[PDB]
């Protein structure tokens, strides 16, 4: 129901196209009877006068025919590839709303296929629907008008073969739609073997795993055609069985025909055409047969499509969210709990701390103990199970989510790029940037001078991830990126994992220059650069170990002391 | 050179009968098509009754049906129509038409047509 | 032509079961006009004389002769849905058969998501030349040769008048044919484009999310939608346009046939009922060579299809040396001979690289960020082949020794960490697969990766989301060490094999690790030098040139470019 509305705005090539293949069908109608009048009354009679008046009407009604025919064509095309463009970008608008535990339900493999294959099976079926949706039933109404016509009581064996005909297509029902829904299921299979072999093809090689993946694959390959076997063979069986019981129709004419012919009920020349028309009631029910055909491939997509579309994102914005177009940048945590599952342990608990405007904070600890986590409460990628975080003095969910993201940037610890260009990679950030700006954000992160030494500058090509590009390299591009957005509060993930001593030194020293103002949060495995902040924040397995200057944490934070051993 | 003359039509009352003759003379080879057609003041061109020699099947108009009756005499090569319970809805003038079939006519070419003079039937 | 002709070879596996589909498929047509000249003639026999006494003899008859047509038509879709199925498989499984043999460059350049289509959307669109496509083309040969025989059997001068309109439907199938083929192949190919946006998109979400990216994503995204939308339609309609043109072709031919046979009835050759027979003769003629040719312009979205399947099918593979050899009994004798190589081809990444590693020696690399040290290892391991130089290994040029055997020797512990949706268990195994339980948990009891393992819900047996993503970064980092060893390579590979580990926790290792270090050689890749400097070679790299090697006190007291890096450390 919800899926109808997708066509609704193109209604008038949607009730355009099986209105113009009723002039089609009138005219092919008409065929026989104007193809009769030219032999038998025109060539018959003599008279060219009426071979040339039935030879220009018969190329006339075949002309309308034909501008019928190709005018259904072309307006069920309009309304069925626009039902499924609309229909396409909703999902992928649904998509992108999603956060990363709304995608780990539906399989990142799967809504390809849902936002694809599921699409092209719903717009086949508005496609099939448009051309038949009145030729099926007017040429079964009108074929049973003319079979009462010839005789009436011979129109009783009619509805007497309706059981088995309802009894099969009912079958066809039941049993098909579960197993259209395992090719759907098994396309989402081919596609998270393929995908992860793409994604990875170089771990493959080293470990020379290749046959196995060839294996891996062959075992989804294998599943999946026999999930279509199985669907299909329910046709290939059900059809000619309905073909069967259409044909006993014609027995059961010719047996209760040849009781009326020998009670005086019916006429000898009535019965040569009552077979013509009752064939005509036979083809347009298999037309009828047809279409619930298609419902069932298109019911279990819709089913796959729907629940996408139904499904809520894991952070979703007030309905009296306050609009936040100016930030200072007060970022606070009210005894901060967070789970990234029920059953698991708290991966933070009990932190309660606050950060002034402006300030810089070296946030440290030992690998997994929630500093990446931290973070990604600030721009609400994630909301605590119990506790509040705030920016400017209020809660991070009473706010708008595009005005809140706006005025933070962030460079994840593990660096992605788009494909495109570095000058549209380093837009990411705002969209209304000079190239001034984001020239000048290039130079901080000292990735200019490898840019412009590119034959393409900075209109040079970004591969998939930007895998055309050194570790630190798309490290120091990810920086830029941030840059250009000029936050009001700045998140550095290991900000320079793959950058050397030196042009590491260039970096730290070049944003404490430039991001005066800005509430920075540096993640850092290094005290040398941790020493640069106002503030160190340590985190030590979940909680909070301590917060304030580097000589408090050396007689009173323990891991700190630990880290700085490790060290010095 | 073949010349078709008709004659036979006077003013007939409602519910009689007319006997309608057509002449050929000529150098008639075979005939094959032997046709009668009715035209109005204001008509151009119509078709009452057919008559094709090589299986006999006679084709007449929808109105006509039980009515009129096309022959055709081989000795005297002379064309016939008897018109029966005449009503006064087909008072039109009438015309004849024969075509001919010569020996070893062309592989692509057709051979000759020949038309009548015409005489008018009144019936009221 | 062409790629019909590659594409119906796919059925030679077939050609005996095809035989019996076509001779299936003749005894289904014979059948089908058997039938209402049956029913004709039982109204003329019983009907007509009136005599009922033959009437269920002949019904009989007729019903046998439905029960073998539905049962033939049963026989016929069965043999054929699981024989249309098994060339599906067999040119899926050529795909991805074929992209396990072509090399790394390929897919870093085009998008997954369009490699995606064309395994599925494009595979499954060859379908519509296979199954009832093939039955209906056997149906349609045999009805259109059984009817032309027929017509020439009525009237020989009408059979050549109908025959005369044949080239004009041949005429008019040709140009909607190539413009069927024209639309759908850049259906396709837009498909495939679409695809690259919502797999890219998809991963890499939160990227969108962070820089607020969702609404230029949507129009990015609705460029390429609304082209596929625009050329589908094309498509779509150039599909379907075919069968009402050639309604109009046949009533040109009908009135055609109506004035030649009303001619010859003229010039005393045939009669009136002769023009009403052929009329019928010339239907049962018109309708499987309209059906024919309109299956030919269906064809033209398989074969569109095809094009986009043989495209990765013809991609230059990674090939192995005729006279390859495998390096038995390895010990560790890395050597690179001037080495030179570039990725674009044009501008140099390596230049002159030259430098010899004996076995068991652990190796430091170092220089700044894209020096070329990632260039060097993937060099290494044959990922990409030197445009002038040598590597050789054990003494044996890298181009000589098998790809199989070369990375078996060595192992690869990567920059960008690359984990599987599986349990912490198979992701360990995966290198090494005849691997004992007590050898894995020994093995992260040793890269201190066993404590946060046993911390999970199920275990090693915690099932991972996509690439491992549900654990620290430097938890990561760890589970690839461990793998790493676990495949127990002569020449190991740690390109910042620690990159998001902690100082504290990488000095826990380090200790451990130097045991089950000992007796393989080592390139070790870091930017912290504090602690690769117990390293017995430290290659130092700058601007894809080996600018000082030596040992780390030896290069301090020089006061170089080591000294600069390790200075700035602090
Ligand atoms: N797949 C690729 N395609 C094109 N250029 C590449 C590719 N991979 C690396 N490069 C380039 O090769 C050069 C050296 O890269 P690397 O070998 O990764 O350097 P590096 O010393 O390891 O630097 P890092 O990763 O930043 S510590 C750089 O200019 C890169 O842009
Ligand atoms: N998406 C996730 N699902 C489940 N557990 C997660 C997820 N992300 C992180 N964790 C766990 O949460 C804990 C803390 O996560 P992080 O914030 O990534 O750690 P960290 O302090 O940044 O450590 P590093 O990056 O490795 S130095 C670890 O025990 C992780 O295994
Ligand atoms: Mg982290
Ligand atoms: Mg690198």
């Amino acid at each position: 129901k919800t899926l109808a509305r997708y066509l609704k705005p193109y209604w008038i090539f949607a009730v355009l196209a099986p209105l113009f293949m009723v002039v089609e069908v009138i005219c092919d109608l008409s065929q026989p009877t104007l193809l009769a009048r030219i032999v038998d009354e025109g060539i018959a009679r003599g008279d060219f006068s009426l071979v040339l008046k039935t030879g220009i009407l018969m190329l006339i009604v075949a002309l309308i025919g034909a501008v019928g025919g190709i005018g259904c064509t072309v307006f069920a095309s309009y309304a069925s590839q626009n039902f499924g463009a609309d229909l396409r970008r909703d999902l992928f608008r649904k998509v992108l709303s999603f956060s990363i535990s709304n995608v780990n339900r539906f399989h990142t493999s799967s809504l390809i296929t849902r936002l694809t294959n599921d699409v092209t099976q719903l717009q086949n079926l508005v496609m099939m629907l448009l051309r038949i949706v009145v030729r099926a039933p007017l040429l079964f109404v009108g074929g049973i008008v003319m079979a009462v016509s010839i005789n009436v009581k011979l129109s009783s064996v009619l509805i007497f073969l309706i059981p088995p005909i309802v009894l099969l297509f009912v079958w066809l029902t039941k049993k098909g739609n579960p197993l259209f829904r395992k090719i759907q299921e098994s396309t989402d299979e081919v596609n998270r073997v393929v995908r992860e072999n793409l994604l990875g093809v170089r771990v493959v090689r080293a470990f020379r795993r290749e046959e196995y993946e060839n294996e891996n694959f062959r075992k989804a390959n294998e599943s999946l055609r026999r999930s279509i076997i199985s669907a299909f063979s329910l046709i290939v069986f059900a059809l000619p069985l309905f073909i069967f019981i259409v044909n006993m129709g014609m027995i059961a004419v010719l047996w209760f025909g040849g009781v009326l012919v020998r009670n005086n009920q019916m006429e000898i020349g009535s019965i040569m055409a009552y077979t013509n028309y009752l064939m005509q009631i036979m083809f347009s029910l298999m037309m009828i047969g047809n279409i619930l055909n298609f419902i069932v491939r298109a019911s279990a997509s819709a089913k796959r499509v729907l629940e996408v579309l139904n499904e809520k994102p894991a952070i979703e914005e007030a309905d009296n969210a306050l609009a936040l177009p100016n930030v200072e940048g007060s970022v606070s945590f009210e005894n901060v709990e967070f789970r990234y599952f029920e059953n698991t342990d708290p991966v933070l608990s009990g932190v309660n701390f606050s950060v002034k405007p402006g300030s810089l904070v070296a946030v440290l600890g030992e690998t997994g103990s929630g500093k990446s986590t931290l973070m990604n409460l600030i721009p609400r990628l994630i909301d605590p199970e119990r506790g509040r975080v705030e920016v400017d003095e209020l809660d991070v969910r009473t706010v708008k989510l595009k005005d809140l993201r706006g005025h933070i940037s962030a460079v994840p610890q593990e660096t992605v790029l788009f494909s495109g260009t570095i000058k549209e990679n380093l837009k990411w950030g705002r969209e209304d940037a000079t190239d001034d700006e984001i020239v000048e954000a290039a130079k901080i992160a000292q990735i200019h001078d490898f840019i412009i030494s590119l034959p393409e500058g900075y209109d040079s090509r970004v591969e998939r991830g930007g895998r055309n590009f050194s570790g630190g390299q798309k490290q120091r591009l990810s920086i830029a990126r941030a840059l250009v957005k000029k936050p009001k509060v700045l998140i550095l993930d290991d900000c320079t994992s793959s950058v050397d001593p030196i042009t590491e030194k260039r970096i730290l020293d070049g944003l404490k220059r430039y991001t005066k103002g800005c509430t920075t949060f540096i993640i850092t495995q290094k005290i040398p650069t941790a020493l640069l902040a106002d503030k160190i924040l340590v985190l030590h397995e979940g909680k909070v170990a301590g917060f304030g200057t580097h000589k408090e944490l050396l007689e009173h934070c323990k891991p700190y002391r630990e880290i700085y051993e490790s060290q010095f | 050179q073949v010349q078709l003359v008709e004659s036979g039509g006077g003013s007939v009352q409602a519910g009689g009968s007319l006997r309608l003759s057509c002449a050929a003379s000529g150098n008639i080879h075979h005939i094959s098509y032997l046709g009668w057609f009715r035209q109005a003041p204001g008509k151009e061109r119509e078709g009452v009754a057919a008559l094709w020699t090589k299986d006999g099947n006679t084709y007449y108009a929808d109105s006509v049906k039980g009515r009129f009756t096309v022959s055709l005499d081989n000795a005297k090569n002379t064309g016939y129509l008897q018109m029966n319970s005449l009503k006064p809805e087909d008072t039109a003038l009438y015309y004849c038409a024969a075509a001919d079939t010569g020996s070893d006519t062309p592989l692509w070419d057709w051979v000759y047509w020949y038309w009548g003079q015409g005489t008018q039937v009144t019936v009221s | 032509t062409a790629t019909l002709r590659r594409l119906l070879g796919y059925l030679r596996p077939h050609t005996f079961t095809l035989i019996m589909v076509f001779v299936f498929v003749t005894v289904s047509s014979i059948l089908g006009v058997l039938s209402p000249y049956l029913i004709g003639k039982t109204i003329d026999v019983v009907f007509v004389p009136r005599r009922f006494d033959l009437l269920p003899r002949y019904m009989l008859i007729l019903g046998t002769i439905y029960a073998l047509t539905s049962l033939l038509f049963w026989l016929q879709g069965k043999i054929m849905l699981t024989l249309s199925q098994d060339v599906v498989f067999r040119l899926r499984k050529e795909l991805f058969e074929k992209l396990q043999r072509v090399p790394v460059g390929f897919f870093d350049r085009t998008p997954h998501g369009d490699i995606i289509s064309r395994v599925i959307n494009d595979v499954d669109n060859i379908n519509n030349v296979l199954g009832n496509s093939i039955i209906q083309f056997f149906s349609g040969i045999v009805t259109l040769a059984g009817a032309v025989i027929m017509m020439f059997r009525v009237n020989v001068i009408l059979s050549l008048v109908t025959l005369s309109i044949v080239p004009l439907t041949v005429l008019i199938t040709q140009i909607v044919s190539s413009q069927t083929r024209k639309y759908f192949y850049e259906n396709q190919r837009v498909l495939g484009q679409l695809n690259g946006i919502i797999e890219e998109d998809i991963s890499g979400l939160t990227v969108i999310k962070l820089f607020t990216r969702e609404e230029k994503e949507m129009e990015k995204f609705d460029r390429v939608n609304e082209s596929l939308r625009k050329v589908g339609t094309k498509a779509q309609i150039f599909s379907g346009v075919l069968p009402p043109l050639m309604n109009m072709v046949n009533n040109l031919g009908f009135a055609l046939i109506s004035g030649f046979g009303g001619w010859l009835a003229l010039k005393d050759i045939i009669t009136v009922g002769t023009i009403a027979t052929f009329i019928g003769y010339s239907r049962q003629f018109t309708r499987p060579l309209n059906e024919l040719s309109n299956q030919f312009n269906m064809i033209q979205m398989a074969l569109a299809s095809a094009e986009r399947i043989f495209e990765i099918l013809d991609l230059e593979e990674e090939k192995d040396d005729p006279d390859a050899v495998e390096l038995r009994e390895v010990r560790g004798e890395i050597e690179f001979k001037n080495v030179w190589f570039s990725y674009d081809k044009k501008k140099p990444v390596l230049k002159d690289i030259t430098f010899h590693i004996k076995p068991g020696q652990k190796v430091a690399l170092v220089g700044p960020t894209g020096s070329g040290k990632t260039t060097i290892v993937n060099l290494l391991m044959r990922f990409y082949d030197v445009d002038r130089g040598q590597i050789l290994v054990d003494g044996i040029d890298i181009r000589k020794i098998k790809r199989s055997s070369l990375r078996s020797s060595i192992g690869i512990v990567l920059q960008d960490t690359i984990l599987f949706s599986t349990t912490v268990k198979e992701n360990l195994k995966y290198g090494n697969p005849g691997a004992t339980d007590e050898e894995i948990k020994e093995a992260a009891k040793l890269t201190h990766s066993d404590h946060f393992i046993k911390h999970l819900p199920e275990g090693y047996e915690t099932v991972l989301t996509d690439n491992g993503e549900d654990l620290s970064q430097g938890q990561r980092q760890l589970l690839a060490i461990t793998r790493a060893f676990l495949a127990n390579p002569k020449i190991l590979i740690l390109d910042a094999a620690t990159s998001n580990v902690d100082t504290k926790t990488e000095k826990s290792i380090q200790a451990a690790m130097w045991k089950l270090m000992e007796g393989k050689t080592s390139i070790i890749i870091a930017h912290r030098l504090n602690t690769i400097k117990n390293a017995d070679l430290i290659i130092v790299l700058r601007d894809g040139e080996i600018v000082e090697m030596g040992k780390h006190d030896e290069l301090i007291q020089k006061r170089g470019f080591y000294y600069e890096l390790f200075t700035s450390q602090y």
